[PDB]
């Protein structure tokens, strides 16, 4: 879809507020919220998975964001 | 430009709502306030609106009886006097001022719409 | 003859002791199925309808907006107040807006605004719900006899239809001339419409996911309402605007159903139009022939000369179907049908059409048989005037047990512990391969639930080299199988 | 001002004169006469085939169907030359006169046009001399890089490379006859369920779908003119010929 | 959006092809390639980032990719 | 039911497009085939089609003559005559009959477009 | 495989990856040639003209 | 061009003479014989290479003939 290009990071941005600014500006994280919330199962699966892969609680909480972050967007 | 609604005859306590059509311009950069003036009588300021923001503003004695609005979708300002009675008989303007407080040029006026208050 | 010319053709060979047989029924897919003493049958899933069907929600996919209002106060006054805040066909925001004496206020600062707009919609998504025991499935049973007017057909003529409900889940069919059928069937496993919306938009149809329509990002109705004018997330539909702090305007957001029609990939389409029409699932019935019987087996070979009216042509499944006339003078009568070797000493292949028979002599009877890799000749009729046909096999038995296989494994793919019931006769090897199936997937379920297909590739490639990257023996083979199967599963899903 | 249009695309189509062609198992592609005309996306697929559908042979045949993709909405997207570039400004002297403390137009608040094409913009504000500015309006929004895009009575101002990256069909900008869409297969569905039929939709309408898009992007005016109101300018101010007005 | 949950892993799909299977099948990847084609920069830093947190190259490769994958998708 | 277009008159070398409008279950379920007669002379079959697949079965005579194709939107079968001669002058039938090859039972049949090369 | 008052006998796949211009087969019109860039050259030479 | 595909190990061969086969037997090895005349320099470059990367005479004589071969046939 075009939705899932939306236009921004392009570097065109003034102190004029932008199209959806406010709506946008928090959609991602509720997306991820709503779809943590509804798949319990992947999160702990990521969970495991993430502490399994990372020697270091960095890496490992890392894996584990980048994981959740990445299997709703993919999706 | 400031085209205001026909005369109506209405009866005591009853309310009557006239409208003041403006312009595009009118609506977004002026503000319009409300003059009635009963037969054989002087002007009298009712309130007045700056349509863009929407604060109605309203004299002493007509506050709490008296309701201004404005539709930003159809670029219009509404005058809705409730309580009518036999000295409401009079001719009500909608006249234009700019928006600031101490600027009270009504350059344009309404076309006045007469509102009588009788059973008829 | 139905499953003649159908890809997902299935053959579901035996019964168990009491003549029963376990099938899947798909709506693509076709099952034939065939006993050592009884007629080969066809069966076909060609219906599944919802009949009153109940609107949960409406969505607005477009809207509209009118009646816009804005009010203001003037700073260090607090926030205004519209009457229209209270009016649920109003969608409002508050903002700030720079004031002043220019502006007519008194005070400089950030004085709140507020704006309304009138909110309607243009055209919504309704998505009905339907009880499970409205569901119908309409099963159509063909003999596989060889009569002209089954090859392949997708008509009427000679198949039977039964219509299965959750009511009444027991039916027989009367096949004319082969007994009847007995269908035990179990609708209520089969797609669990409980957790299932019937999404309906415009001219198109979806069956989706109840959780996912109850969470879509637009506004809606509770479908009980008759005129609108109380929808919900009205602020989904709508854009409000401050740019600098001089105006606050509303506007809608355009037409979404692009946007619906990118949110329902993944989701099977249906038909809503003339009734709820579900061509996709499956349908799990116990099969009974113990009251069916081949018809002719009173009959005596024919004595004749056979011609092929229509040369030998091999289908998609292994098997070939010719198709042949009578001459001869006993007009029913057996068809010395076989499949042997060059030098006629042994018999090689196995025909479907089992006991084919010449109804009458001018009627062309068209046999299915399953001839061996490689060489094998098809021998029709008696030696006074037999015709024997050459015939070649290009596949191999390792291939065809390959293929076996991979069909098995994508049958466990699309209809996960339902598998299992497939062709199954009981069995205690079935019984606890299901239950251990069932257990795994409803695991699988749980972790996987909301991923797409490349998330799922990522995760079995991830998986597997934990298990391979693994001290411990057991743990590394049980986590390399674990991920082999997520890598099956994440390329052979649509997801 | 002078935009040129860049490219149109299409965001609600429809579509009409669906036909289909098959081929039996074996024997090669089906050909129809639609597939020489660009107005129709064309699809080919496998069909299973067999004596009961009609094929004296028994495997999968090729099936292609066409339909002609028509156009209903555009999302027209135009380019400006920094030349064409017209910046207002207005210059009010603080004063107690109040005239124009509040006013836009005249009066104490003389506004001034900067373009490309002088680089000194002269106010002269009555009592106080002559303001002179020099402004930059070429390094200020970077207009080689962006794109007016108009949808509906909507104007954003978006990224060149952004805009034309868009997932949608789209006529090259030059285009006359507006047939000849290029990507009409990001606006149209082909439908093989059970690999017995092929079909065609022409999956909605992208209205909501661009809006969503344009998230991050300023809103602008097209209707009339194509003004922005974003941005920034900068300038140099001369206060040589400037002079208290009540000394 | 409506489109940025887009009912893939519902777990409903029978053998029958789903509504825009073929195009959603691979559109995710297309986008991440063009994206990666648009902003070599980010690319470059997401590899040198996954360098740095991960210590074996699995879990460094792993890192690179999940940035990668979900800096256009945070979007 | 299936309703067939007016008939058309033509001249030598030129083309004629003949269709044949069928109903959605007729279109979908079966096939339609188009048989001439010539005035006095028997039945000519010159081809079919199978609407919902395309890919139309010509007769030998009529090979690279005749091009038949079907409207699945408007649910309409067409035929096209290029290089009309006074030999092809005659009355063309779209008929109906099953999907199937083996049985070629036309149990409906069109009114019957004839196709003239002379003045009426 | 015929070419001009001569015939060969040629293997499918072969056939089917000639790098020519086609037409499917079934066409009946001889015109919409599928990869006709194989039979033609387009020549910019300084980048003046095409 | 057609020309460089031609239908030669297709496994179709009989005892039948095929259309070009004593015209074409000998006709690879008469074109890179005439380009290693033509261009001797190609030929020493290429024995100095297969010397160098060939470690026993089977792998330098083997590295050799094939870029000889190859050579010509890429052009
Ligand atoms: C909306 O405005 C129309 C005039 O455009 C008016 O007739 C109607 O009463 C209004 N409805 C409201 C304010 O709910
Ligand atoms: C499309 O079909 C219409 C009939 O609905 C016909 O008039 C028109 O000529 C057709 N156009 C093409 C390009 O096939």
């Amino acid at each position: 879809s075009v939705a899932l290009v939306p236009h921004v990071g392009m570097g065109l941005e003034t102190r004029t507020e932008t199209w959806m600014s406010s709506e946008g500006a928090w959609k991602h994280a509720q997306r991820i919220e709503t779809w943590v919330l509804r798949h319990p199962g992947f999160t702990i699966m990521a969970a495991i998975l993430a502490y399994t892969i990372g020697t270091t609680y960095f890496q490992r909480v890392l894996i584990f964001i980048l994981l959740t972050a990445v299997a709703p967007s993919m999706t | 430009q400031l085209v205001e609604s026909g005369a109506e005859v209405k009866k005591p306590g009853s309310s009557v709502k006239v409208s003041c059509k403006a312009s595009g311009g009118t609506f977004n950069n002026y503000a319009i306030s409300w003059v009635r003036q009963a037969p054989g009588q002087g002007l009298e300021w009712m309130g007045g609106i700056i349509p863009i923001f929407g604060g109605a503003n309203y004299a002493q004695k007509f506050q709490g009886r008296v309701t201004i609005t404005a539709d930003r979708s159809t670029s219009t300002v509404y005058m809705e006097l409730s309580g009518l009675r036999s000295e409401d008989t009079a001719v009500y303007y909608c006249a234009r001022r700019p928006q600031s407080i101490f600027d009270w040029n009504f350059d344009l006026w309404g076309r006045g719409t007469l509102v009588t208050v009788s059973s008829a | 003859m139905r499953c003649i010319g159908i890809s997902n053709r299935d053959f579901v060979e035996g019964v168990s002791g009491g003549s029963w047989v376990d099938i899947v029924l798909e709506h693509g897919s076709c099952v034939t199925t065939m006993a050592k003493n009884k007629p080969t049958l066809d069966f076909e899933l060609i219906k599944t309808e919802a009949k009153h069907p109940a609107t949960l929600r409406k969505y607005c996919i477009e809207a509209k907006l009118t009646n816009t209002t804005t009010a203001s106060r003037c700073p260090t006054q607090g926030e205004p107040s519209l009457n229209e805040e209270q009016d649920k066909r109003f969608v409002c925001k508050h903002s700030m807006v720079d004031r002043g004496w220019g502006n007519g206020c008194g005070l400089f600062g950030k004085g709140g605004i507020v704006t309304c707009a009138m909110f309607t919609c243009k055209k919504n998504m309704e998505g009905k719900i339907v009880q499970p025991e409205n569901l119908e499935y309409t099963i159509v049973i063909t003999p596989h006899s060889g009569e002209e007017n089954a090859v392949g057909n997708d008509t009427g003529k000679h198949g039977k239809e039964i219509k299965v409900t959750p009511q009444s889940s027991i039916t027989e069919a009367e096949l004319t001339g082969y007994g009847t059928v007995t269908m035990e069937c179990s609708p209520r496993t089969g797609l669990d419409f409980n957790e299932m919306v019937l999404l309906q938009m415009e001219n198109k149809a979806w069956l989706v996911h109840r959780q996912w329509f109850l969470d879509l990002p637009l506004p809606w109705l509770p479908g009980a309402d008759t005129q609108g004018s109380n929808w919900i997330q009205k602020e989904t539909l709508v854009t409000f605007k401050n740019p600098h702090a001089k105006k606050q305007d509303v506007v809608v957001l355009g037409s979404q159903e692009g946007a619906m029609h990118t949110a329902l990939t993944g989701a099977t389409e249906i038909q809503m139009s003339s009734g709820n029409l579900l061509f996709t699932g499956h349908l799990k019935c116990r099969l009974r022939m113990d009251k069916l019987q081949l018809k002719g087996m009173s009959y005596s070979m024919c004595t004749g000369k056979f011609k092929v009216v229509k040369e030998i042509a091999e289908t998609q499944h292994g098997t070939i179907v010719i198709r042949v006339q009578y001459e001869g003078d006993g007009s029913p009568c057996k068809i010395p049908f076989e499949i042997m070797d060059l030098e006629k000493r042994h018999v090689l292949g196995r025909l479907i059409t089992v006991n084919p028979i010449v109804t009458e002599k001018d009627s062309p009877v068209n046999i299915e048989a399953e001839p061996p890799f490689g060489d094998s000749y098809i021998i029709i009729g008696v030696e006074p005037g037999q015709l024997k046909l050459s015939w070649f096999k290009k596949g191999s038995s390792i291939g065809q047990m390959f293929e076996t296989t991979m069909r098995g494994a994508k049958r466990m793919a699309i209809l996960g512990d339902t598998a299992w019931d497939f062709g199954s006769l009981g069995g205690v090897f079935t019984s606890i391969g299901k239950a251990l199936h069932q257990v795994f997937g409803a695991i699988y379920g749980a972790a996987f639930s909301g991923v797409s297909w490349t998330m799922k590739i990522l995760i079995g490639v991830v998986i597997t080299w934990i298990g391979m990257n693994s001290r411990s023996t057991s743990l590394s083979v049980s986590l390399v199988l674990v991920g082999v199967v997520t890598l099956y599963l994440g390329v052979m899903v649509q997801a």
